[PDB]
């Protein structure tokens, strides 16, 4: 068993390297569609009837997601009959790529599924491995990026991060929390992307971290609301001064560094003479970030303390990397103005 | 687009069936080359297979006179020697190997 | 992101199957072939966003070489010019 | 040798498909006679639509369906 | 021992029937030549010519040397 | 004419797999020590007309608890898939000549598994219900042992029709070469077809009577006519590719002369196994296939692949 | 011409009620099983009526994954149906 | 016989679909599918690629579905029943088969109604051929053997599969 | 070792006739000379047309007729 | 065209001799009692069929062994080439990718 759980977790990644290398319309077909294939036994490891009933609702909602696709692959060999991977030279194309391949990301419809897989996956452990999936496509959209109708990747956006939004607002459960507020910022990242592209992954690096470090920290037990608030008196108090290091800056203020994908995405969505639209995305996220007070709230007001629990012993959980992010999450604002001409 | 009229047409076709016209077919090519290649240096040189006819008239020429040739002198052993490799499926040239010589008795050596 | 290792170090991953005029192992064309190399010729030292709104002829016909799309047309417009007017003269052709 | 048996048939081929109808009618809501269905010019191989016209009987049947389905 | 032998006879022969039935029409059809065979769209195109140049209509009758004299 | 060489081919061989089931307890016969058929006959030739005719006089009943549209489907293809397969398969002259055909058997050797699968379902329970579907599972874990090693082969003949297939077996009866491979082409079609030593799929032993339960002589002479329509295929099949003939571009007739003389020696074989052997009792079935018969069909397959490479070997095809 | 309006109206094979529902899941899943032939058929003539001579490999990659992957996600269809005995799209019990 | 042997297979092909595209009770699924993929590899046999055709018999359709068959005796439904009887899968049937029919029908029904549907003619399948050629194993899909130039594409599905067995030796 | 060797080949002997012709297959085509024979033969093979190409000076090699002395020797097979 | 010809010609003999051998006596004038008497030698059989697993793998144990017996079909066509060794090379990769994947799972078959 141990081995191949290094087999199957490799293979994962080399299902996505052939994404980002290739020239070849087949190839973004297997490469993804090994994915569907090689994720589903994570999911399983404890046998349950959730993640059962979780993978199969997840399953057959990537699959067609995928074989969409590849009938709109197969309508520009008619036209023009010339692979490779450029703008789709038809509009029937393209209206099935983008509006179809927004069922791997899920934007703003296309979701009723985040929340129900990332819910009730009895493992929680990741899970983590949801950020590749967001990583695979986008390393389409970079490149087919002048072809779009323009008028929907727009429409999907800012349906988007409203319906997002609004999504948690009544939630309890923090593995929803996450699920919500992460078609958040599936949001700005593709309203940007036909003004100037780059400044796009910067909001998606700043993601991959900001989320990362979440769970890592979720891990030691950590699963509902009301065990985050028999916390701070239980198992150390310099744990409460990181979750509030983080999901204060997750939403992002501006001395912190979640500020940063804001202030520069709108040096460019603005300078393109469109202002009436990024204020209703700056505006919206604001009431985004009301999940996170009152998620705040939890475990600085030393609420009833859970019962008589007595934890003497140590820790001996992989806390790897931990120990630098919310140093890098953090702190980085003050240090660049590379991201822009960095990664570019 | 032009088209040449309707002449220069309705020239002389060899007629003949598909089990004779690969009997000789062979002696045909290799001593002949005088048009032939060039022709096709007239095609894949130059495509657009009508601005050049005029060699096609030279090749279709040069079998006339050799199916006209081999009237003259041995008809008998031909005539018979592509009625076996007539006697048919898949037009074998493995079963006729014994009469290849009767064929080729004087041809390659009488003329 | 688009990294083409392929470029820098000496493998071809695929770069063969790519377009409709490479090789095809015995050498035998397609039927739209030969426009290929004229209209690749077009568009290459261009970035392409100029593209659309230079050279866009060697293409279109190319997009009507493939798809016979309108010389379809043109024909199945000559069975309105016979085949209304059977009956009222011209059979056309004479047999043979 | 057999091949320019071929060319010969295809040019004698398109003449009568086209001398064989421009006396069929000249229209003034017509076409010229032999125009060009592109800009470019050069010879391209013909689609079997145009050297068959509607003629559509039997020997069509045998041309492109031929050689499949049989002997 | 021998009361087999002749269960055998009629199987046999009726497997004897489809082998000279086929074989004696193709013989029978095309007048005295086996059925010619085509595999490859190359080998199609003389028969389709052959059928041209015959007499009338058949690819079976073959003209000879004495055709175009 | 065409059609009437095909009628001269469906109506002659009905009549060979009629007068089999004498021959069947002839020789099967004087393996006893007794003798056969005898009394009706005089010599016993006579006694499948009245057999034909018991059985369609007899009434042919339908269970009340059926569904009566899949009863019917099914076995209007017992009867054609069997008649079908028969049509290219050269005696010399295959009435079809299909260019990669070979293939086009197991196209159709595939395709009557799914005609067990609806019988045993189509009408009720347990003795024709788990009963049929557990002769699908041994059908179709047989096929892997074959058409790899009908795979093998053909890289030592060079294509996939059937007319080089008697050019290549000229001098040289293509059984010498393989003869490794050539058993298990044998045990194959005799474990596919459920005959004798693995019996199940028709029960005697193991069941009562397998598949053929509920039929009563209405439409079980159908079956009992296609289950033997497939034997005497395969193994006019082998001996086309194995015991190859000396075609004959004058004497045809010599061809299928010498050719039945043979194709109807080797027949003979599941008739002079069927007094022999006992059953093997489904788990030893399979449980002896993936373990004992395939690694080696993948073992040779890595051998003649090579072999004509390492030899300059090549042979002319496509 | 035709027939790539047929097949394509096959090709709405999709629909969706009848891509999840209602219950015999087994209909859903066979629906989906043969949305291939839409993409396989279609695509087994624009690569063939055109001589491409190169991609026709893709068609037999096309099925080479349909079966393999289309014939995981029955595995699940056990799991459900183990538990139960009736599969019926009917059962909802992670919600949201 | 005629020059539309072609045109009258597909759509009793696009016509196979619909059968099983409703909700006929899954043991006539499969009678909606092995109609369907045979006209299906029936449409795919003229154009002159044969062996690729030939496979879809016995790659999927002969072995693929079996396993489809091979089990719903392990979900088996509960009393099985002949579909299009009920009340609940006959209503949604006609509209589907009338909505090509009624497209069939004046889609051309006269010279031309009327544009989308005007540019296609019919009836010598003016494409469905060029010319004349050559031979190489026939021209085309003769060639589908290429262990030379494709490789990186093989040795994704070649190992792509090897991992098919391991996922599904566990959920197991 | 070869106690084991002889204590499989008690139990087991099938396998290891697979083994046995697993490799020994996999081994010999980098041994035996007649190899690269083999891939000889198979480049000669005129599945196509030849063209003949310009001469202008050289022209190397080759002349108009073929029989005359123009290129490599391909008939060291005629012999073998 | 004679291809469909031998086809229709071979289910209309067997299409027909259903009727007349199922049919014809199936409406003579013979008693034939509707007692539900049939279904023999299990008399009443009431259950569903349950799920029986080593019945089920041995499905999908062959499904995907079949695949790749497609992709290893046309070697006989691509032993005529230009460069062989990327065939010899790779053609005995499959091979050895097909027969791995045995070796595994052998470790657990069951009861097969
Ligand atoms: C305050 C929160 C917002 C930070 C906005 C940026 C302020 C620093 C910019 C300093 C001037 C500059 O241009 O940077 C380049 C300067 C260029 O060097 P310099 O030559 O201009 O030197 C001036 C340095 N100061 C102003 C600090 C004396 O390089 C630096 O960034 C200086 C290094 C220190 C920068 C940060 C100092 C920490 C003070 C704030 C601590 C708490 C903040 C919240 C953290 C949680
Ligand atoms: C960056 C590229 C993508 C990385 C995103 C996350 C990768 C996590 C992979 C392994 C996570 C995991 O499963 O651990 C759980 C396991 C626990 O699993 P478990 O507790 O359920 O059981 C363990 C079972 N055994 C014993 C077999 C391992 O380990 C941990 O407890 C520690 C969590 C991992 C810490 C996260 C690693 C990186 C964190 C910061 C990321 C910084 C990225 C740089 C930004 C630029
Ligand atoms: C790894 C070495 C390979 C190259 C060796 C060079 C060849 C030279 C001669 C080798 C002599 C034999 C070497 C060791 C033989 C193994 C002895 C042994 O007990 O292992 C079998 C062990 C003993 O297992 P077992 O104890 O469970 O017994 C069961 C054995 N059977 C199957 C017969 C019932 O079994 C295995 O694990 C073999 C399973 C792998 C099957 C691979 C088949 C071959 C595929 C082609 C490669
Ligand atoms: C001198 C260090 C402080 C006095 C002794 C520390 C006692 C201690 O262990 O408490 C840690 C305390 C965390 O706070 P909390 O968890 O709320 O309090 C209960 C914990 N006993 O306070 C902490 O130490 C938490 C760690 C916060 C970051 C380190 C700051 C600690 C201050 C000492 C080092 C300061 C170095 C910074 C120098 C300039 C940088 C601004
Ligand atoms: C360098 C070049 C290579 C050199 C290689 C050297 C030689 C290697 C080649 C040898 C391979 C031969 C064939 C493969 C071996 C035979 C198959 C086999 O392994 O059978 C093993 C079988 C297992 O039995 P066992 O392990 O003992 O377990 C039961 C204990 N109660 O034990 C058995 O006995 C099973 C016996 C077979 C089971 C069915 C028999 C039924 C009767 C059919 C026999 C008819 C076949 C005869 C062939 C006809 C050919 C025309």
């Amino acid at each position: 068993n141990p081995i191949i759980f290094i087999i199957i977790l490799l293979t994962i990644m080399l299902g996505t390297i052939i994404v980002m290398i290739s020239s070849h319309w087949l190839l973004v077909w297997i490469g993804f569609e090994m994915n569907m294939l090689a994720i589903i036994p994570i999911m399983m490891k404890n046998h349950n009837p959730r993640a059962t009933e979780a993978s199969t609702k997840y399953f057959l909602t990537q699959s067609t997601a995928s074989m969409l696709l590849m009938m709109a692959v197969i309508i520009n060999l008619m036209f023009s009959g010339q692979w490779t991977v450029m703008k789709l030279f038809n509009p029937m194309a393209s209206m099935l790529m983008t509006m179809a391949l927004a069922m791997k990301l899920g934007m703003a419809p296309f979701h009723f599924w985040v929340p129900e897989v990332t819910q009730g996956i009895p493992l929680s452990s990741g899970l983590i491995l949801l950020t590749w999936q967001k990583l695979a496509p986008m390393s389409v959209l970079y490149q087919i990026f002048p072809s779009i109708n323009l008028n929907l990747i727009l429409t999907l956006s800012v349906l988007s991060i409203l319906i997002g939004g609004w999504g948690g607002l009544n939630q309890t459960q923090l593995r929803k929390i996450m699920a919500y507020s992460s078609i958040a910022h599936m949001g700005w990242m593709t309203a940007v992307l036909p003004y100037n592209p780059t400044m796009t992954l910067l909001n998606l690096i700043i993601y991959i971290i900001m989320t990362s470090t979440m769970f890592t920290m979720f891990m030691a037990n950590s699963t509902t609301t009301t065990l985050s608030l028999s916390h701070t008196w239980n198992k150390t108090p310099i744990m409460t001064v990181l979750i509030l290091a983080t999901l204060l800056s997750m939403g992002g203020l501006p001395p912190l560094s979640g500020f940063m994908p804001k202030w520069m995405i709108i040096q460019e969505m603005t300078k393109n003479n469109s202002i009436i639209l990024p204020t209703f995305m700056a505006i919206t996220a604001l009431l985004n970030l009301y999940f996170y007070m009152r998620l705040t709230y939890s475990t600085t007001l030393t609420m009833f303390p859970s019962t008589n629990n007595m934890k003497m012993k140590w820790q001996f959980p992989l806390m790897k990397k931990m120990t630098f992010l919310p140093t890098m999450v953090v702190l980085s604002t003050m240090m660049l103005p590379l991201t822009p001409m960095l990664s570019v | 687009v032009e088209l040449p009229s309707l002449e220069d047409l309705k020239v002389q076709e060899v007629k003949v069936s598909s089990s004779v016209l690969k009997a000789a077919a062979h002696h045909y090519g290799a001593q002949c080359d005088k048009p032939n290649k060039e022709f096709m240096l007239c095609r894949w040189e130059e495509k657009d297979p009508r601005r050049c006819l005029e060699e096609g008239k030279l090749v279709n020429q040069c079998a006339l006179e050799f199916f006209r040739q081999i009237k003259r002198h041995c008809a008998e052993p031909f005539t018979e020697y592509w009625t076996c490799i007539d006697y048919s499926g898949l037009q074998l040239f493995r079963r006729c190997r014994k009469q290849q010589a009767q064929f080729d008795e004087c041809v390659l050596d009488k003329l | 992101p688009f990294f083409d290792v392929q470029k820098r170090l000496g493998v071809d991953l695929d770069r063969w199957m790519t377009i409709q005029s490479a090789e095809q192992p015995h050498k035998i064309p397609s039927r739209c072939h030969a426009f290929e190399k004229e209209w690749i010729e077009c568009a290459h030292g261009i970035g392409s966003i100029r593209a659309e709104k230079e050279c866009k002829i060697e293409f279109e016909d190319f997009r009507e070489c493939l798809l016979r799309q309108k010389t379809m047309k043109r024909l199945h417009a000559i069975r309105r010019q016979r085949e209304k007017l059977i009956k009222e003269g011209k059979y056309t052709p004479p047999p043979h | 040798l057999l091949q320019a048996e071929k060319d010969r048939r295809v040019l004698q081929m398109l003449r009568e498909n086209l001398e064989e109808e421009a006396t069929v009618m000249k229209d003034v809501p017509g076409w010229k006679v032999g125009e060009s269905v592109f800009h470019t010019t050069r010879w391209v191989t013909p689609m079997m639509g145009e050297l068959y016209g509607l003629r559509a009987s039997e020997e069509v049947l045998s041309a492109t369906y031929g050689f499949i389905w049989y002997t | 021992w021998f009361e087999v032998l002749p269960g055998i006879a009629v199987m046999g022969v009726c497997l004897f029937i489809p082998g000279m039935a086929t074989a004696r029409i193709h013989r029978f059809s095309n007048g005295g030549k086996e059925k010619r065979v085509a595999h490859y769209p190359y080998q199609w195109y003389l028969m389709e010519r052959d059928r041209r140049v015959s007499g009338v209509n058949r690819s079976y009758v073959s003209k000879g040397l004495e055709n175009i004299d | 004419m065409f059609m009437i060489n095909i009628l001269m081919l469906i109506i002659p061989i009905l009549l060979a797999v009629a007068f089999l089931t004498l021959v069947e307890r002839k020789v099967l016969g004087y393996m006893q020590l007794r003798k056969g058929p005898n009394v009706v006959g005089p010599y016993g030739l006579l006694q499948p007309i009245a057999d034909a005719i018991k059985l369609f006089i007899k009434e042919p009943l339908r269970p009340a608890t059926s569904s009566a549209s899949m009863f019917i489907l099914a076995p209007i293809m017992a009867l054609g898939l069997a008649l079908t397969m028969w049509i290219p398969l050269p005696m010399p002259y295959p009435l079809i000549n299909m260019n990669l055909g070979v293939l086009f058997m197991l196209a159709m050797s595939s395709l009557a598994v799914y005609s067990i699968l609806w019988s045993g379902w189509a009408s009720n329970s347990k003795y024709a219900l788990i009963g049929a579907l557990r002769a699908v599972a041994q059908t179709i874990s047989y096929e892997v042992t074959l058409a790899i090693i009908l795979l093998s082969v053909l890289l030592m003949s060079g294509s996939f029709t059937l007319s080089t297939l008697i050019t290549t077996q000229e001098q040289m009866w293509l059984i010498l070469p393989a003869w490794p491979l050539a058993m298990m082409w044998f045990i194959s079609t005799l474990a596919e077809t459920n005959r004798a030593p693995f019996d199940l799929t028709e029960g005697e032993s193991e069941l009562v009577s397998g598949f053929n339960v509920e039929y009563a002589a209405g439409p079980f002479a159908l079956f009992f006519m296609a289950e033997y329509a497939n034997i005497i295929m395969m193994n006019i099949f082998t001996a086309i590719l194995f015991l190859g003939t000396s075609h004959n571009p004058h004497m045809p007739e010599l061809y299928t002369i010498n050719f039945t003389i043979k194709s109807l020696l080797l027949t003979m074989s599941f008739l002079w196994i069927r007094a022999s052997y006992p059953r093997f009792r489904y788990d030893q079935l399979m449980h002896l296939l993936w373990k004992n018969f395939l690694p080696l069909t993948l073992a040779l397959c890595m051998w003649h692949v090579s072999l004509p490479i390492l030899t300059s070997g090549i042979p002319p095809q496509t | 011409s035709m027939v790539y309006m047929n097949i394509m109206m096959a090709f709405t094979v999709s629909l969706v009620g009848l891509l999840m529902y209602r219950s015999h899941l087994m209909s859903s899943l066979l629906c989906l099983e043969g949305m291939m032939l839409s993409l396989f058929v279609m695509a087994a003539l624009t690569i063939l009526n055109s001589h491409f001579t190169l991609a026709s490999m893709m068609p037999i990659i096309l099925l080479v994954f349909a079966a393999c992957e289309a014939a995981l996600g029955l595995s699940l269809l056990v799991m459900v149906s183990n538990t139960y005995g009736t599969d019926y799209v009917q059962n909802l019990n992670l919600l949201q | 016989m005629m020059l539309y042997i072609v045109f009258i297979l597909s759509v009793i092909f696009v016509m196979g679909f619909v059968g099983f595209s409703s909700k006929p009770s899954p043991i006539y699924g499969g009678l909606g599918l092995i109609v369907s993929g045979g006209v299906g590899c029936g449409i795919v046999l003229n154009f002159g690629g044969s062996f690729l055709g030939l496979m879809v018999f016995l790659i999927y359709l002969g072995g693929m579905m079996v396993v489809f068959g091979y089990t719903t005796a392990m979900a088996t439904e509960q009393y099985p029943e002949i579909w299009l009887s009920n009340k609940a899968v006959l209503g949604a049937f006609v509209t589907g088969l009338l909505m090509e029919f009624f497209m069939v029908y004046y889609v051309l029904k006269d010279k031309e109604v009327e544009v989308v549907f005007e540019f296609n003619g019919l009836g010598d399948w003016v494409i469905y051929d060029t010319g004349d050629s050559g031979f190489f194993s026939e021209e085309a899909m003769g060639i589908a053997a290429l262990y030379s130039y494709g490789t990186w594409l093989v040795i994704v599905t070649g190992w792509s599969l090897l991992i098919g067995v391991v996922v599904i030796m566990e959920i197991t | 070792v070869a106690a084991f060797l002889k204590n499989v080949w008690a139990k087991e002997p099938v396998l290891v006739a697979s083994f046995a012709i697993a490799g020994l297959a996999v081994i010999l085509p980098t041994l035996s000379p007649y190899t690269k024979y083999s891939l000889m033969i198979n480049r000669a093979t005129p599945y196509n047309y030849p063209v003949p190409l310009r001469d202008d000076g050289n022209m190397p090699d080759v002349p108009s007729h073929p029989q005359d002395p123009q290129g490599p020797s391909l008939e060291w097979l005629k012999r073998l | 065209m004679n291809l469909m010809l031998a086809l229709l010609t071979n289910f209309t003999l067997a299409t027909l001799l259903v009727i007349i051998a199922f049919w014809l006596p199936q409406l003579n004038v013979y008693s034939e009692k509707t007692s539900p008497y049939e279904c023999g030698f299990d008399p009443m059989g009431s259950a569903r069929l349950p799920f029986s697993m080593k019945f089920f793998l041995v499905a999908i144990t062959f499904l995907l062994f079949d695949l790749e017996i497609a992709l290893l079909l046309p070697l006989p066509w691509a032993s005529q080439t230009a460069n062989l060794n990327t065939m010899l090379t790779m053609a005995l990769f499959l091979i050895i990718l097909l027969a791995v994947s045995l070796a595994y799972e052998w470790t657990q078959k069951g009861l097969e």
